[PDB]
């Protein structure tokens, strides 16, 4: 609750070019709610909302993200979990800083990987029909995902 | 080919030698090292001047010049 | 035939290995501690793979860098990194990489990771890229808590004992020592804890059925459809009087709580006690088409000897009891007369007690993957003349000893705990002998 309050702080300062709208529940610092942007297709039409759910034992527990807006993406279960190996067990490091896991969160969603998914069948769908792909998840972001920030 | 020199530090501490090309790309790199010490392109992890060196990129795009010191990290496990 | 050592004697045997080998090597003795537990401790491997080339392929599979060593090339308040708090530098220590941080913070993370799911060996500095491993000293010394110095202690050496033939932990939850013996040879041991275990499988000490046998029972029990029903010996109900029982001593032998009803019965079988042992009469003995019938008989099978021995088990915990309630039938009878050789006669009764109904459960083990025999109803005979002492000497601990004077318990409990291991000991004594006739499987 000491180490929070400077790294929030830190996002507010500097700017995230991939991330706007950091609003949080004040007072509990448990959970925080932001909106990603995404820099390329087909994800790069809409925006997504996440939530991290930070445990009591931060920092020496890694958090939780979960994408509160439904998307079309292979290592993204449908309820919204993620599997990021930078917030696993067995890798978690205390130093990490919040805003060094989002941009780790970025390069899932521009560039996916098939060989360890959530959903084998989109993971089938990117590698052997990328086109189909490209346009499904091009669809589900244009229905679900909401719109982009200005600016 | 003579167009670039560079210096590759291994796990075990020992520095090796290479040669590329300013216009490789990053992925070439990390298939010589496999052919070189045997560790696949995937068990790898390039880092120079702090960040991290992922494939898809060229040399050109990170100010890497001639004679210049390369790290191989490992790879964040089980993901 | 038995040798008990320490979590760090077994440590510094291993250390002192790690020594040798590391100077032929010069690898930090971090380092060293993966590459031979990754070669199971076999240190001619290691070396004939260093001797040979290919060593950036091993730290890689192995998951481990050398650090730059530090060779080459104090009270002002720096911030840390992990906490982002201002303490003095006399606060900071870090390992070979430079990574500074709070000696509060590294507290927090060691013992995180050692306690939560559990990091063997493998802890690295927790700075972000930083792989490099964390030496055994730096825990040491950074932990106060010795539970977890212990428990690291454990999980550190843990490799180095399963790799090695004659070792082999204790089952013990927090005791962290080793049993050494000459040679494997499936016999049980003590673990300076009150700890019998069998050294070849590891489980508790199953005189009657051999090893591999009970390894296949609690497997089939703990997979499917067998970790739901073992609470079921909790409450019964009176076979006469039909009034709600609860079993709260480990003896079978149950009467009703009412004085209308003074009905002796048993608690397995549900039946009159009195004819138990009769000619005619078995509550242990089994002795009972389409394949759906098949395999419905066949589980009820199971669940007539799986009965029996989650029943045994419950009654084995509820006769530990009495150990706490014999020191409470050594002080005054002591007090009275002949000090300190008739206490210890009646601790050596109540030790053959919990060794009958060890043997007892894992007799009906033993008995549920035996083919109906020549030699199996002469077994059956031994375990109903067995399972019949037992709960005759576990019945006399648990009431008939208050009500009786000192002048009687002398002669009344030594003739029963020696006439019940004279049971065991023809039983043991005859599937020994069966054993190596090999008159009876499946
Ligand atoms: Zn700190
Ligand atoms: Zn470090
Ligand atoms: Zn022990
Ligand atoms: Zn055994
Ligand atoms: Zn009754
Ligand atoms: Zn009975």
């Amino acid at each position: 609750s000491r180490r929070l309050m400077k790294e929030l702080e830190e996002i507010r300062k500097s700017g995230m070019k991939n991330f706007r709208n950091i609003q949080v529940d004040e007072a509990n610092l448990l959970t925080w709610q932001g909106l990603i942007v995404p820099d390329n297709p087909p994800y790069d039409k809409g925006a997504f909302r996440i939530e991290i759910n930070f445990p009591a034992e931060y920092p020496f527990k890694p958090p939780k993200i979960t994408f509160k807006t439904k998307i079309y993406h292979p290592n993204i279960d449908e309820k919204g979990q993620v599997k990021l190996p930078v917030i696993s067990a067995e890798n978690w490091k205390p130093a990490t800083k919040t805003d060094q896991v989002i941009q780790s969160l970025i390069a899932l969603v521009n560039d996916p990987q098939p060989e360890h998914p959530l959903r084998a069948d989109l993971a089938e769908e990117y590698s052997k029909d990328r086109k189909k792909f490209c346009k499904n998840a091009e669809e589900f972001t244009k229905k679900y995902g909401e719109k982009r920030p200005v600016d | 080919g003579s167009h670039m020199q560079i210096f590759v530090r291994t796990l075990t501490g020992r520095t090796i030698t290479l040669e590329v090309e300013s216009s490789d790309t990053i992925d070439n790199v990390r298939a010589r090292i496999q052919d070189r010490e045997g560790i696949p392109p995937d068990q790898q992890r390039l880092i120079f001047a702090g960040r991290q060196l992922e494939d898809g990129r060229t040399l050109a795009d990170y100010n890497i010049q001639r004679e210049s010191t390369l790290h191989l990290v490992l790879r964040l496990r089980g993901g | 035939r038995y040798e008990v050592l320490t979590a760090e004697q077994i440590l510094q045997h291993m250390v002192e290995c790690i020594r040798e080998v590391n100077e032929v090597i010069q690898n930090p003795a971090t380092i060293t501690r993966i590459l031979l537990s990754h070669f199971n401790w076999d240190k001619e491997k290691l070396m004939e793979r260093y001797f040979d080339g290919n060593l950036e392929k091993l730290f890689a599979e192995c998951h481990v860098i050398n650090p730059s060593k530090k060779s080459r090339t104090s009270a002002q308040d720096m911030p840390c990194q992990i906490c982002y708090l201002n303490y003095p530098n006399s606060y900071f220590t870090g390992l070979e990489c430079g990574h500074k941080f709070c000696m509060q913070c590294w507290s927090e993370y060691l013992t995180t990771k050692i306690m939560e799911e559990g990091m063997g060996q493998t802890i690295s500095c927790p700075a972000h890229g930083c792989d490099i491993l964390v030496d055994d000293n730096t825990v040491m010394r950074l932990i106060t808590d010795s539970k977890v110095k212990l428990k690291y202690q454990h999980l550190i050496t843990n490799s180095f004992v399963e790799c090695n033939r004659l070792l082999k932990w204790c089952p013990a939850p927090d005791c962290h020592h080793v049993v050494k013996v000459q040679y494997p040879d499936a016999k049980p041991v003590r673990c300076k804890c009150g700890r019998q275990f069998c050294f070849n499988c590891g489980e508790n000490w199953h005189d009657p059925v051999k090893c591999k046998w009970l390894k296949k029972w609690i497997k089939k029990c703990d997979d499917d459809s067998e970790t739901s029903n073992w609470i079921a010996a909790n409450t019964k109900e009176c076979p006469k009087c039909h009034v709600t029982i609860e079993k709260d001593g480990g003896c079978n032998h149950m009467v009703c709580r009412n004085q209308n009803c003074k009905a002796e019965f048993c608690w397995v079988c549900l039946g009159p006690w009195e004819p138990h042992g009769s000619a005619w009469y078995n509550c242990n003995r089994y002795n009972e088409r389409d394949a759906q019938e098949r395999s419905r008989a066949a589980l009820q099978r199971y669940l007539f000897y799986c009965n029996r021995y989650m029943n045994h088990m419950q009654s084995l915990r509820f006769e530990h009891k009495l150990y706490a309630q014999v020191k409470q039938k050594m002080e005054e009878m002591q007090q009275h007369n002949m000090s300190w050789i008739e206490v210890q006669f009646l601790k050596k009764a109540v030790d053959v007690l919990c060794q009958c109904r060890a043997t007892l459960m894992y007799t009906y083990v033993f008995a549920f993957y035996l083919k109906k025999n020549n030699q199996s109803i002469i077994f059956e005979n031994n375990q109903a003349d067995l399972e019949n002492a037992t709960e005759v000497l576990s019945g006399y601990l648990e009431r008939d000893i208050s009500q009786d004077s000192l002048q009687d318990i002398k002669q009344k409990v030594q003739d029963k705990y020696r006439y019940c291991e004279s049971r065991r000991r023809v039983l043991l004594q005859h599937v020994h002998e069966g054993y190596e006739k090999d008159l009876w499987e499946y």
